[PDB]
């Protein structure tokens, strides 16, 4: 689950 | 929750279009945490002219570039300047709309986001609003419904002609009554509930609410360790009859489970003598009767018995007759203690009793009890809180209104719990309920919080069943209830 | 079934040797499944004359070169077709026959193939095919009998003289009769149903039945959230007498623990309040009776309790006298309710009052019961599912003859029960099964579906008993009901 | 960036308010996912006067009412509109900002959000802010920076005379160039870069990037199965001298381990034995020499060994004198393969040749060596990408400039490695990168492509090291790369 | 797997 | 963690 | 168990 943050 | 978005807007002065924003991402958020990763998804996002549309055309345009395919159908005549802004920047952003929606569309995605109809739901809903969520709800996909399933009055819970059904609905900074009350409760699916950036004295000023388990938690009395019996209050129980033995003994040990310290039953001779064969704890006052059912020669015994309790519970078991009916009111008359009102004394209750009583009262009707006891149909009082909430304060007490969700109010505070399942839709459950209200009350807690805590630790007990609900049964109930609590801290 | 060979050859034209070499290829499968690789063991196959022995031959040749040693007692006298040609390449790839028998023979084999006669069996077997059979039957060999243990009549479960007991049976299309019934059941061990190629259609179009448990699943109500005691119904239980106080108790629990929202029972005083000490959530209403048994005299007050229930449950512990079947009788000619007819009602029941009777009716005898009720034998109507469906059809009822196999019919459909053991074969078992049916009625299934639920879950509660089965009581299986039912889901 | 926020606002039309709110609710979300729960922090929000410090204040109005504390000190002497605005939210809001700073008031915090300066800094940070910045580093408190940690240069990473030390940085759309190179690599602590709503289109068209996990993967050669070591690729490696031995040894392996098909080395006698001693594996062609180094008596050989392979790197340990330069440049003049150049042949080298050569080339410099071949400081080199690109575009050539980021340019895209630790500052670590490029683009990836991939798994095998990362060494940190590329798919 | 047993 | 949704 | 398959 990627949609808000790229880590 | 209307005034709650005219307030942030034209008094604390966040723009409209920031409330909007915040409200499409969350539904963005909420469907991620639900589905997990969005990027495999195909979503088909069905939005109206109003700012429920709109949200939905915010829920499009982050879902661009970042998910396998997003297609809005847009259904509405004109757009609401919010709504109208987003459709822009949908397309702006290379978003497809289309307005012209076909059957087989259903089959080229995965989920449907329905931005349909939020709070501006307006009478029943027809034509190609009808066919397409027919359509949705025939179709087995993820629903994701933005606000309040369109198609439920979200200030009643009622479908208006037909509604959609959800997998998961994301609502705006409370609940609203239509996630709470049946059949929208139904509709809803899993509610998740976001925080769109009112201010939040606001959303506290909401003066309906839900139970929850940290309100229970901290309602629950305190048990200092230098205490003895007395110190958890004293309940008279008035109950059963020849015909009803089992009503006493259930209302009883609903009293002891939640931490009473003394509980008496008056009940006819020799049908009191069921309730010490089974649970010895009790104390269970043989009550000399003519027929096997209280009359007003039971009336002297039964103040004098009252004497030396805190609250007193009446009616499960009473029977209906017109014997019981005297007995019940000039009892009440007299009573100068609280009272929990159940089953047979509520439907030969006189009002006007409740009225004149300088002490306070609980009555706790099933629907068709409360029908009968105002003269209406159970169609019109079913879950109708505005009418609950005209009793209690009219009459001064607090009125327990039962059903899948149950209503508590005072007249100027009402509580919704949504905590059972329906085991507890069987003979014995209410009896229960009846003694832990009296419970509660006699340990200090008011009416209604003896009330707002009871219907939550009652249905949630309810929940604790090990097996299939549907053969749960009173006594396994009472067992389950000291595990409620203790999973309630 | 037969019938199903005939028509997959003779209309949809599959070679009935393609149809022999599939059954012989699923047995070899299903002792691999079973006894895991085959290659260590050595295979004596009993053939006879018949499709059966052919099938043995197809099995014989699909273990050749690939276990440790084959051999084929060929015993019959001539060969059909098939049989000849499978017999045909056993031989040309390498097979050995003998046709003498000789008792040292089970000395050098480990598995014995039970090919000797199927569903061809006509007559008693006697000469060498009885005493091959009581050889293999003393011999402690591993026993994989082909499509029904060669003795057993595949039609009623009989044994004919003598019968191979099988730890493995492997059968064609669909389960028979005789593996179904006893004494077949048990001579069948573990039945594995193989599919060898006839149409789905025409397997499907059988008209008896296991009850299985994807049947019940999908025949369990639904429990919607909005619901009450009322959505899942009333039931009035007339039972008990002064020396049969414990029936009333455990049929009324019986209903409640299967979901139905309200129990009623009738009992006479003060027998009654034996149920309420027990269970609270019991309703039990005193009858006053003359002598402790109902009567004509009670007649009125029973229809009346009838009024406002959806079915009533009569006749355990009413005790049988001739005040009871004057009551029984008239109260069922009267009562328009469906009526879960059981134990002493059944007794004294008069079968003109089940023909003339407008609302559907539900009998529960044993085979004790049912042979007094129809004038025969308890060895005439034991099994007997022809009878009991003419009888079913003659009434207008359901027929649920209980035994360790139970029928269950409604003289169209018919179905067989394969759950439970032996802690029901005590009193008071049949009296929780009663509840159980009258439950489900109350709760909207017909009196078929009741019936087919309830006799399977009452099984399966009593397999979910976890110490010896002998110890389990009527009240433990009834606490196993609920887990029964979130097992069956 | 800064165009790309003003694209979005200015021709796609999203507010530069939502833009705003969007950012600082990114960063409350990652400040929970970080700390857990919020509501047990007190929040000091440091906030300029521009559009990082109006991002602190909805960061700041979205806590209140949910946290312990919240506290604005207000640094600026004037305020951006959106900033403005959003000091008029926070105080419309009940919020509390403050315009003088005391050192003590970290005393009574918990959480220092800094939103003094983003991507707006211009010049050395003096005065309050400076001295506001040095008293939060000094305090010990968690610090979560919005953007980027006031005081780093985002598109150097260069320190203004002093900067934040961020536990936390919550940056938008893309990663800065100063997250990445150092020092504000190491000040912005945990990077999470929140997508604020810009296009996807917008965000993708950035012409620098951070090498990732997905990238390397999608590069990684293809295994066919019907393969044989031709397929793989063949590379000479001309490295070491009679000073130098090792060196060619970690180059030859280095190539080994990350697929390559056949590894020659040409180095001089004897010191070509120590390469087969050690994994004989590997080919080690003896080159006689006059003195141990190679010179141009020995270009003819090396030129006819370049013939049957893919790729020639050429340059550890070869050592740097006169004979040497006159060798490496007449051999790459003239072969005409890529060329891979490390060490002691770029200290050599005659960037004139570059430019004439057709077949491509490699350079991987340390700071050292690059600044030594253009002529310039260390500190004018070191992490200077402008310079890194200009040089591969002038000499048509990738340049891998080697520090703990490392810069991978061909002139038009460059991409940053973050992998690594201090493990591979150690002799050794060099030679081993250099024979995994030849390795890669034997195998048929691009040079910039070859670069790309190992860089990235040659820090990675260096993070796999099992103990302390000082303790690492160059034979370890082969052994380990077979599992970086395991774990990287 | 239920293709060719019932069991 | 519950500034976003409760649940 | 290989009557039928050898894998
Ligand atoms: N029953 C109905 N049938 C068709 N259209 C309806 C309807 N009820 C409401 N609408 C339309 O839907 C819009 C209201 O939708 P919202 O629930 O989005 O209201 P808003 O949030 O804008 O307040 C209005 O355009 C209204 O005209
Ligand atoms: N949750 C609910 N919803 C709708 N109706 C309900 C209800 N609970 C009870 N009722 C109504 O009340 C009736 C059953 O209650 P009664 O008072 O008639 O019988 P009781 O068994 O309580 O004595 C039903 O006819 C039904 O209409
Ligand atoms: N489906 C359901 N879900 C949740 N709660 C339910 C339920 N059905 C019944 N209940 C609860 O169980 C109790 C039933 O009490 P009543 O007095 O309605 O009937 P009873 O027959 O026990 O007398 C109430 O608290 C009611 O709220
Ligand atoms: N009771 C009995 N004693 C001896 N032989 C019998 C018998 N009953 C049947 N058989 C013989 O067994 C054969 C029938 O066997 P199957 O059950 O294989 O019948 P099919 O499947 O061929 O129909 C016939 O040859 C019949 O003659
Ligand atoms: N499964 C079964 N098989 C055979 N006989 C059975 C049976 N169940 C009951 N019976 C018969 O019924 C008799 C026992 O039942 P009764 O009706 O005589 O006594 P009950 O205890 O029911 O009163 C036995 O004699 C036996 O023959
Ligand atoms: N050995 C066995 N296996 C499976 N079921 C059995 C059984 N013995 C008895 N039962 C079942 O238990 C119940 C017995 O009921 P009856 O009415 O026969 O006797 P009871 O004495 O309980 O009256 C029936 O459902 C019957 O099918
Ligand atoms: N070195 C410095 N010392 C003091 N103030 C500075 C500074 N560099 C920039 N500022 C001020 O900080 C603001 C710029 O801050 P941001 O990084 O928030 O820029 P924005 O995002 O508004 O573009 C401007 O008000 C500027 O005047
Ligand atoms: N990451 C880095 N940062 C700064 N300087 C570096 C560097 N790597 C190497 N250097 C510089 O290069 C020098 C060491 O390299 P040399 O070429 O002088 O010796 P080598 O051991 O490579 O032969 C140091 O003086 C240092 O300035
Ligand atoms: N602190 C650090 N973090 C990450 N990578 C580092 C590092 N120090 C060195 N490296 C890497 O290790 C290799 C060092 O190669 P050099 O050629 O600089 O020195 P060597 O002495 O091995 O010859 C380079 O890839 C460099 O990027
Ligand atoms: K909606
Ligand atoms: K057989
Ligand atoms: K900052
Ligand atoms: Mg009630
Ligand atoms: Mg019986
Ligand atoms: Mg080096």
């Amino acid at each position: 689950a990627a949609w808000l943050f790229e880590a | 929750m209307k005034e709650i978005d005219e307030l942030t807007i034209k008094e604390y002065g966040v723009d409209s279009r920031i409330l909007m924003e915040r409200a499409g991402i969350s539904v963005v958020l909420a469907m991620e945490e639900e589905l997990g990763n969005l990027s495999d998804y195909r979503f088909l996002v069905l939005c109206g002219g109003g700012n429920n549309g709109g949200d939905g055309f915010v829920v499009a345009r982050n879902l661009l570039g970042v998910v396998k395919d997003v297609l809005v159908v847009f259904l509405g005549k004109k757009k609401t300047p919010d709504c109208e802004y987003n459709y822009g920047l949908y397309k702006k952003f290379g978003g497809k709309v289309v307005e012209q929606f076909e059957p087989s569309i259903l089959n080229e995605f995965d989920v449907v986001v329905d931005a349909i109809f939020g709070t501006g739901l307006r009478g029943e809903i027809t034509g190609e609003y009808a066919e397409i969520i027919n359509l949705v709800n025939k179709s087995g996909k993820v629903v994701v419904s933005v606000d309040v399933p369109s198609g439920i009055d979200s200030n009643t819970g009622k479908v208006l002609r037909t509604a959609v059904k959800a997998d998961l609905t994301v609502t705006f900074g409370v609940p609203k009554i239509g996630h709470i009350l049946f059949p929208g409760r139904d509709l809803t699916g899993k509610l998740k509930v976001a925080n769109i950036g009112h201010p939040v004295h606001l959303i506290n000023s909401i003066n309906r609410y839900v139970i929850t388990r940290e309100m229970v938690r901290s309602l629950l009395p305190e048990r200092p360790r230098d205490s003895h019996k007395g110190t958890y209050g004293k309940v008279l129980i008035i109950a059963g009859s020849r015909l009803y033995s089992g009503a006493p003994v259930l209302s009883g040990m609903g009293s002891l489970k939640v931490g009473t310290g003394l509980v008496k039953l008056a009940v006819p001779f020799p049908q009191n003598l069921i309730a010490t064969s089974r649970f010895p704890e009790l104390i269970s006052v043989p009550i000399d009767t003519e027929k096997g059912f209280f009359s007003l020669q039971n009336l002297q015994e039964c103040l004098e018995l009252s004497k030396d309790v805190d609250v007193v519970a009446i009616g499960p078991g009473l029977g209906n007759n017109e014997h019981v009916r005297e007995f019940v009111n000039e009892f009440l008359k007299t009573l100068e203690k609280p009272a929990v009102i159940d089953a047979d004394a509520i439907n030969v209750l006189d009002t006007s009793v409740l009225k004149e009583r300088k002490s306070p009262a609980v009555l706790t009707p099933h629907p068709g009890e409360m029908a009968r006891l105002v003269k209406k149909t159970v169609g019109d009082v079913k879950y109708n809180y505005e009418l609950a909430e005209e009793f209690a304060k009219e009459n001064d007490c607090v009125l327990v209104l039962k059903s899948a969700t149950t209503i508590v109010t005072d007249g100027e505070k009402t509580l919704f719990n949504i905590t059972g399942n329906t085991g507890l839709s069987k003979g014995g459950s209410g009896d229960v309920l009846t003694g832990m209200i009296a419970g509660f009350i006699a340990q200090g807690l008011s009416p209604l919080e003896a009330s707002t805590v009871s219907v939550y630790l009652h249905g949630f007990a309810a929940e604790l069943f090990e097996q299939d609900e549907r053969g749960l049964t009173a006594s396994e109930l009472l067992r389950l209830i000291p595990e409620a609590i203790r999973r309630l801290k």
